[PDB]
């Protein structure tokens, strides 16, 4: 059991076909999309500074 | 339009100065509060001397 395990935590492909069910996916993004938010709000305040 | 010119580009160095800012944040302060506690709430330079 302990061999199997560690064969099916090697393997990405079965990590994506199996334990799928968690809702952590969409706060992934929720997290991720702060750097475009730090890219376009300084941007924005550098269109202030300049104007 | 001139008027617009210094809240925006003034095309001089002196344009957007922070400290500039700064005396009209001091001269709200002091509108919110005649009573000096509020106005204590922002630093500035306070000269006294002998008479």
């Amino acid at each position: 059991v302990k061999e199997v395990l560690e064969d099916f935590a090697e393997d990405g492909e079965k990590k994506i076909k199996l334990l799928t069910g968690k809702r952590v996916q969409l706060a992934e993004d929720l997290k991720k999309v702060r750097e475009i938010q730090e890219k376009l709000d300084a941007f924005i305040e550098a269109l202030h500074q300049e104007k | 339009v001139l008027q617009k010119d210094d809240k925006g580009i003034h095309h001089r160095k002196l344009k957007k100065s922070l400290i500039d800012m700064y005396s009209e944040v001091l001269d709200v302060l002091s509108d919110y509060d005649a009573s000096y506690n509020t106005q204590d709430h922002l630093p500035r330079v306070v000269v006294v001397g002998d008479q």
